[PDB]
RNA sequence: UGUAAUCCCCUUGGCGGUU
């Protein structure tokens, strides 16, 4: 029923392995003024709303580094957006949420090594970021092929 | 060395230097569109100039 | 299409992603196994389970 | 206090999260950012 | 991309064999008579070094991204 | 690795090195200075290496 | 010069061949994404009617 | 009573004739040396450093793929059968690799010769890739242009190719019984005439061609098995044979243990 | 509250030895580690 | 994603046993051994070995599915003998046939060297 | 004793896959 058997060594040995790329964008939007987003590591303290992924294979810049091994629902672009400050300046030692949380997780069924990590500005003046993840595909049961 | 010690180094190499690799490709760009701006306004003096300067420039490897 | 496309099988859990089936059920289906698709449902009671143990099956 | 490359001419440098995103000397507008330092292990497989 | 280490079918190394499957088709052998002279009997072998692309040589053309 | 140091034009200065005489018996000379000739790029060590000090 | 450089933007953006106001009644899809999975699809989707 | 007779030697196949063995037996044999006898193969890549146009896991496949002399294999252990915490110098062989092309101009080839040997077991005559001369630069690894540079540390452990298959000693093996076709364990598909459709097999003049006037003989089974073992340079062909055939004894040898001790 | 949390580890023992990972769950003596060599995270015993 | 260890195929649990034998009530002096870990290479020696002893009446193999690296094999004697002695003897004689093909491969190679 | 986090658009459009 259009099935077919491949030799199991044929594949160990490379026969129709293949590389896949994926890439993410992300860029600082302007909404006012003085109300600019940021690239930065968010911190469980100075933002709320924070994704349940994890934070900590970011730089200091809020970016991902190129060859380090991500996972699925991994933050690889830390971002964070400005939110006026509540009363808890009342008796919060500094330890107040001024910031909500816009950060890029990788998609939830894929996972990768960080390939290579592109830095830039945008037409407005804006930073903006491009981040490719790289990953091997080797055949197995499901996978289709044709004459 | 200082960070202005190696801003003023990078300022040397790069007055040194009548090259860089990316930049010649720009320059001869930016000549060729010289070129057909002068050829769309009939000046044949510019534009012998112009292949002059590019025949020079050009021959690479 | 009609009613044989929906029925109840017994689970067996196996390795590697892809849904198997006895050749013999593929014309009810109307199914081969060049790319298609197909979609289980779970019950989630003991009256669902023994109806579809009991007339689905 | 991270690196940084170049995309034209590839030279190394740094940034403080506030200088322009530039290269420093040939002043192209494309950086990328350099590898990370972590091992790096794979199964030969 | 560049020559496979190993055949798919059975396993022979024929990645040690590229250099010198173009050395003997520079002297003017013929591919049958090269494949043939550097002992690739089966033809699951034969088809590794005959169908092989070189891509390396173009992607080595790019300017490296550091130095 | 040192010529384009501000203080390599002081340091060099005094120095004693072995020279190619080339018209070749190597000699040592005394450094009495060094100036920097622009329009004058040469090769140091390979195709890149275009310096333009010069040592008197 | 907004005018002019807006609308080419949006008519090849998007694909409708139209006016950006006038989006319903407008002829669709005549701008497409390029496809780039290998050289043949490229080649032919840029021999396409 | 089962017999060998060789046909041809050379360190790197030979062509045998197995006679007064089952067929079973013989087939058991090709399977064992197929995917049984365990050798020595890179199994970790440690990258350093890589900007070759190649991606790091291209390059760690291509280095597991490369064959490693595994002729003092036995002395080694299993890497998860080794007490030790991490690896000792008694279940890995450690390989380093280190390239770079100097000059602006030019192309730099990355072969095996540079996978140097920094550590591994004491006096064992492991570790080292294979090569087929002193002057052979072996399997083609990588290319590289000016400013880039290949750093990687690779550990090479024991195996079977039932894991993987960089760990087959093995290439192909020829297996071939009954030229001739007497036992009738084959029909042969025709047009006109099925004698002189088929190409006579290269064994046809060791065996004599059945009589006009023959009869079936329903009593013979097959006797003869003509095999040819092509081996990647690991191991040499009579190490291959002869380990095969002792991974066989150990595999009996296991199962009449455990039904003993059963008991 | 688990510092080992986010940390690079290697294994010693088993049937994965001598690979690098990273902790991802601390739960109690079953360490959940994502191995950098396959794309897959596997459960560990702290001893290991 | 789903795909399961290489070494599976080989390497055994601790507790699961390498070789499990279970009567089979059916018929007269018989026996389903199951083998854990194993595949053709050594079932089919087993059973063609077994085949040709004149007290084993029924000798048969089967690997269930090739996705499970095991495989469950039936054997019946005769009524003098017991059919894990049959299979004792049968592991000895293929021990002893290999063993005597090795020591003639190594005299041929040393002569053909 | 310093104690760790839970949340996601919508509308159109195109291109595909299985029948
Ligand atoms: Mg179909
Ligand atoms: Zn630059
Ligand atoms: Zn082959
Ligand atoms: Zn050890």
């Amino acid at each position: 029923e259009d099935s077919m058997i491949m030799n199991q060594s044929s594949i160990d040995r490379g026969l129709f392995r293949s590389l896949f790329f994926r890439s993410y964008m992300d860029q600082e939007k302007r909404f006012g003024i003085s109300i600019v987003e940021e690239f930065e590591k968010p911190t469980r303290a100075t933002t709320l709303r924070l994704k349940h992924g994890t934070y900590e294979k970011l730089d200091e810049d809020g970016l991902i580094a190129p060859g380090v091994r991500v996972s699925g629902d991994d933050i690889i672009i830390g971002k964070t957006t400005p939110i006026p400050p509540d009363t808890e300046e009342l008796g919060q030692r500094t330890k107040y949420h001024t910031k909500r949380d816009a950060s890029t997780p990788l998609r939830s069924t894929e996972n990768g090594i960080v390939d290579q990590v592109l830095l830039t500005t945008n037409q407005e003046g804006l930073k903006f970021v491009k981040v490719r993840m790289r990953t091997t595909k080797v055949p197995q049961i499901g996978d289709k092929f044709a004459s | 060395l200082s960070n202005d010690e190696v801003n003023s180094i990078v300022k040397m190499k790069q007055s040194l230097s009548s090259n860089t690799g990316f930049n010649t490709v720009l320059k001869k760009a930016q000549l060729q569109e010289e070129l057909e701006e002068a050829r769309d306004a009939h000046d044949h003096e510019r534009v012998a100039r112009i292949e002059a300067e590019l025949k020079s420039i050009g021959a690479e490897s | 299409l009609h009613k044989m496309s929906m029925m109840a099988h017994r689970v067996k859990v196996m390795p590697y992603s892809t849904f198997r089936l006895n050749l013999s059920v593929t014309s009810p289906y109307n199914a081969d196994f060049d790319g298609d698709e197909m979609n289980l449902h779970v019950p989630q009671s003991e009256e669902t389970r023994a109806e579809l143990s009991q007339l689905c099956a | 206090g991270v690196k940084y490359t170049c995309g034209a001419c590839a030279h190394n440098f740094s940034l403080n999260k506030s200088d322009p995103v530039r290269c420093k000397e040939c002043g192209h507008r494309v950086i990328y950012k350099a590898r990370t330092k972590r091992m790096i292990q794979f199964d030969a497989r | 991309m560049i020559i496979p280490v190993r055949c798919f079918s059975c396993g022979k190394v024929v990645g040690d064999k590229w250099d010198a499957y173009l050395r003997l088709l520079e002297e003017g052998k013929q591919e049958g008579d090269a494949l043939d002279e550097l002992k690739l009997k089966r033809y699951c072998c034969r088809r590794m070094v005959l169908t092989h692309v070189d891509l390396i040589e173009k992607f080595l053309r790019y300017n490296p991204l550091e130095k | 690795k040192y010529w384009y140091y501000p203080e390599f034009d002081d340091v060099v200065k005094g120095m004693y090195l072995r020279l190619n005489t080339g018209s070749s018996p190597y000699k040592v000379v005394e450094v009495l200075g060094s100036q920097r000739i622009k329009g004058s790029a040469y090769g140091l060590n390979s195709k890149e290496n275009n310096c333009d000090m010069y040592l008197k | 010069s907004t005018t002019i450089t807006s609308g080419l933007k949006y008519s090849l953006a998007t694909g409708n061949w139209g006016e950006q106001k006038k989006a319903m009644s407008s002829r669709a899809g005549v701008s497409q994404v390029l496809n780039r999975y290998t050289y043949s699809s490229t080649l032919s989707h840029l021999r396409r009617t | 009573e089962p017999k060998v007779n060789i046909i041809n030697a050379q360190d790197d196949e030979v062509e045998l004739m197995l006679s007064d063995v089952n067929l079973s037996l013989a087939n058991s044999l090709r399977r064992t040396m197929l995917a049984e006898v365990p050798t020595l193969a890179i199994d970790l890549v440690e990258i350093k450093m890589n900007t070759s146009v190649l991606a790091d896991e291209f390059i760690s496949h291509r280095l597991g793929l490369i064959p490693l002399v595994s002729e003092d294999v036995e002395e080694m252990k299993y890497s998860r059968d080794c007490t030790c915490e991490d690896y000792c110098d008694e279940c890995s062989v450690v390989l380093e690799l280190s390239a770079r092309h100097e000059g602006e101009e030019g192309t730099t080839d990355v072969y095996s010769s540079s996978l140097i040997k920094v550590s591994g077991p004491g006096n064992l005559n492991v570790g080292e890739p294979v090569r087929r001369d002193d002057y052979d630069q072996g399997i083609l690894l990588c290319k590289l242009r000016n400013h880039q540079e290949l750093n990687i540390r690779c550990i090479a452990k024991k195996g079977i190719a039932k894991e993987h298959a960089k760990w087959s000693p093995c290439s192909a093996i020829a297996f071939e019984y009954d030229p001739h076709n007497k036992l009738k364990h084959t029909d042969f598909w025709f047009e006109v005439d099925a004698k002189k459709e088929w190409p006579d097999s290269k064994y046809a003049t060791w065996e004599e061609p059945p009589k006009p006037g023959e009869v079936f003989d329903y009593k013979a089974k097959p006797n003869r098995f003509y095999m040819t073992v092509e081996t990647t340079g690991s191991l040499k062909a009579n190490q291959v044979f002869s380990r095969g055939i002792k991974t066989l004894q150990e595999k009996l040898a296991n199962v009449l243990f455990e039904l003993e001790n059963s008991r | 509250r688990d510092p080992t949390l986010n940390k690079t580890v290697k294994i010693r023992q088993g049937g994965y030895k001598g690979k690098i990972g990273i902790v991802k769950e601390a739960n109690g003596d079953r360490f959940r580690v994502e191995l950098h060599n396959p794309n897959k995270t596997i459960p560990i015993p702290c001893s290991f | 994603m789903n795909a399961p260890d290489r070494f599976e195929l080989f390497i055994l649990p601790d507790d699961v046993p390498k070789l499990k034998i279970t009567p089979d009530s059916r018929v007269p002096n018989c026996i389903i051994i199951k083998f854990e870990r194993e595949d053709h290479t050594l079932a089919n020696l087993l059973r063609e070995e077994l085949a040709l002893y004149p007290d084993v009446t029924f000798v048969a193999y089967k690997v269930e599915h090739p996705l499970f690296a095991n495989f469950v094999m039936r054997l019946q004697t005769e009524e003098g003998t017991r059919p894990k002695q049959a299979l004792e003897r049968a592991c000895a004689s293929i021990i002893n046939k290999l063993k005597t093909l090795d020591h003639k491969f190594n005299e041929e190679w040393n002569i053909k060297n």
